[PDB]
């Protein structure tokens, strides 16, 4: 029994031999890009809005929330942390070594940094799914629909837009007309089974794991690193604090991931 | 286990 290590040299020793590296990322890695984690939007946190019940009973409020985040995000750029992860992958790929990013984030900032082996387990801010036809589609339009123009203001006290359901984003496929929702996995919903099998495949065979800027309170993502760790495979935690999963782990590196990751992945 | 939860 002992506190987790704070030794960068010890971690780097493993990093040089690792052939299969898994990087699990949460909101923290993008909060360093000026990305608002949720952390309040008006009077609510993300867990109260990222729910099919919220959407069923006030879809306009939910769409305002997601509209705000889409518009804010578009003009955000990848940071040193995202970059270090991307460049690490690219460099190791030429050595025949695999680096894979499993992200709880829906901001696609890993995609913008150039990450190739990316598992977006909660979907994307910039994808829609039709609640009628089920079709999934990319959508970076600003604003996603006319009625949301100038809406989504985040200040407590801001009045609900109360957009009629017909004027929320609607499907344009084969004249469907169905109500669109964010293609994001919400609390109470299942992650994509196909994505989960791929996640399991990487976890079951990696020889090094990094869990990066995640609170590890969202399930089942929170169980990913401990699973790797329970194989005895070393796990390194990069955060501005400790987590409920921390003491399972080998290392804890305190501080911004923009500082600690470029060093660790050099 | 596939269920997204806070708990
Ligand atoms: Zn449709």
């Amino acid at each position: 029994t002992a506190r987790p290590s704070s030794s960068m040299a010890d971690f780097r020793k493993f990093f040089a031999k690792a052939k299969h590296i898994v990087i699990i990322s949460g909101a923290g890695v993008s909060a360093e890009s000026g990305v608002p984690t949720f952390g309040y939007w008006r009077k609510w946190q993300a867990q109260d809005l990222a729910t099919p019940l919220a959407f069923a009973h006030n879809p306009s409020r939910v769409w305002e929330f997601y509209h705000y985040r889409r518009e804010v995000m578009g003009s955000k750029e990848p940071n040193a942390g995202h970059r270090a992860i991307a460049e690490c992958e690219t460099r190791l790929g030429k050595q025949g070594r695999r680096v894979v990013v499993i992200t709880q984030n829906i901001d696609e900032l890993h995609r913008k940094a150039g990450t190739k082996n990316l598992l977006e387990i909660h979907g994307s801010l910039f994808k829609t799914r039709c609640t009628s036809c089920g079709v999934v589609a990319e959508n970076y339009k600003s604003p996603i629909c006319p009625a949301l123009s100038g809406k989504g203001a985040p200040e407590p006290g801001t009045q609900d837009a109360s957009i009629p359901v017909e004027k929320l984003p609607r499907c344009e496929e084969a004249g469907c007309g169905g109500l669109l929702r964010p293609h994001v996995v919400w609390f109470g919903e299942n992650l994509d089974p196909a994505i989960l099998e791929e996640v399991d495949r990487e976890l079951a065979h990696c020889d090094l794991c990094l869990v990066v800027g995640t609170s590890s309170v969202v399930y089942p993502a929170a169980m990913f690193a401990p699973q790797v760790a329970a194989r005895g495979v070393p796990v390194a935690e990069f955060n501005t604090e400790t987590t409920p999963a921390t003491n399972r782990f080998r290392f804890h590196f305190q501080g911004p991931c923009g500082t600690t990751l470029p060093e660790a992945l050099a | 286990t596939a269920r997204k939860s806070t708990g």
